[PDB]
């Protein structure tokens, strides 16, 4: 057996499989240590696919999905939600206490404890009037 | 998107997957990055598996779950990826769609920690991260 | 080869089979019978677990779920849907012109001509409150 | 909910799956219903399946896209569905819940129109339309 071992998708997956691996090192659970290292990439408004700097929709809505899964078949879903930095964070809370969506999934983060944020950067919201102008 | 799947020093598999979706999207699109058959899949008795790409094409054929099916038939991870990819490449010819036109690529762990990946199109790389590092590695493609 | 044959769940459901054998019975497509089909019970105000008869949630709305799949892998869903009393009908919508949530699902059914209706029979909104009291 | 699946004249699948979900859900709870893993999968060379039961099992399981596999694999239409909730049942009990908290359950048509059903508790029940007519069936249940 080759363990602990993680995989993610992509070149971001490089810097994002060090976070990861600062938990599973330290003989930490999977699921902490994948929540942690897509956590990164969320955070970087640099990377324009994934959480705080996503392009947004048509309307200028940066809208995001994430879902999650641990060793015992427990999942969490959200969808379509707006202004949460850490879709992966909120997902967790939905299958800990399976999918929301919309103004919902919202409403679940702000009772969780997770903080309102614009999540639309100046280049998104620039880029995005550029679309538009086609 | 970004999927990452880990396998423990207990022998737990876990994964997670996260997008803001397809830039310029219709509002209320979702893809297929939360849905559990589609973007990501986990089982600890099995392997775990997830997903990029075009949404819409992983949705249409619930790649992650087959994935992990195959797995559970006796393919290795690279071989499932594999088998799930060429589904996905039937049906867009039955489709009567242009190869070039869609993206999708799976990357799998089973319970040993054997892994694997394969893709659409070229281009699409992952990260491998075990105890001899952290590797940037680069899987087959069905578009040649 | 045993065809035409149509399945659907519950008892309802020996009802809905009679709208789809009208289009099967004649040759017609499939999709079009499955379509028929569910649209009864949607429009049924006494099916209290399928559109216009439907329990809300606990905030007293009326949000609805449906997805199609025809016999070329083509799709369509809608999800948390609210107004729209035959929602089969815009996941149809969808797949012809793959996944809609919540406002955005609204938006695309009034885009192709769906009308708002009010799906909050008396019955389901005086139930609702009686819930909402214990 | 209502799920339905038929073959028509021409030899070719279709499905739909309608609800208004759990009662008194929370805003914004999406069940198994709408998602093409779960609550309904068709694939025109194989088969069909819908389901019933708890939307979050069904979710969790990716219950229609493992029946339509299982058919794939040569599984009768009824075999698929008990198989299905067989497997369902034994990741019930790896979770440490009671069956009796649990329904999931299935019905099923292959290319040739053979169909079954199968659930993890009495009391579903389903109807099925063909050249005999109308009837309203109950398949069998694992929770004896």
């Amino acid at each position: 057996t080759n363990k602990p071992i993680v995989l993610s998708t992509w070149n971001f997956g490089l810097h994002a499989n060090v976070e990861a691996w600062k938990v599973l090192s330290k003989g930490g659970k999977a699921l902490d240590a994948v929540e942690k290292g897509v956590r990164l990439v969320e955070d970087d408004p640099t990377e324009r696919s994934v959480g705080y700097g996503g392009r947004p929709d048509r309307d200028g809505r940066v809208t995001l999905d994430a879902c999650i899964m641990d060793e015992n078949y427990n999942i969490g879903s959200v969808a379509c939600m707006e202004h949460i930095k850490n879709p992966i964070s909120v997902a967790r809370a939905v299958m800990e206490k399976v999918m929301l969506v919309g103004d919902g999934a919202l409403e679940f983060a702000l009772s969780q404890g997770f903080k309102k944020e614009n999540l639309l950067t100046a280049e998104s919201e620039k880029e995005w009037k550029e679309w538009l102008k086609t | 998107t970004i999927g990452m799947i880990a396998l423990d020093a207990q022998g737990n598999l876990s994964g997670a997957c996260t997008t803001s979706g397809m830039a310029y999207k219709m509002h209320g699109r979702v893809g297929d990055s939360p849905i559990i058959g589609a973007g990501l899949f986990v089982d600890n008795e099995i392997g775990a598996a997830t997903a990029t790409g075009h949404g819409e094409e992983v949705i249409r054929t619930v790649g992650t779950h087959l994935v992990v099916e195959l797995m559970n038939q006796g393919r290795t991870p690279q071989q499932a990826c594999k088998e799930a990819v060429e589904r996905i490449v039937k049906i867009v010819n039955r489709r009567g769609k242009n190869l070039k036109d869609i993206q999708v690529g799976f990357i799998a762990l089973n319970k040993k920690g054997e892994y694997g990946a394969y893709c659409i199109q070229d281009g699409f790389n992952f990260a491998v991260h075990d105890q001899k590092g952290n590797r940037l590695e680069t899987p087959g493609f069905a578009l040649k």
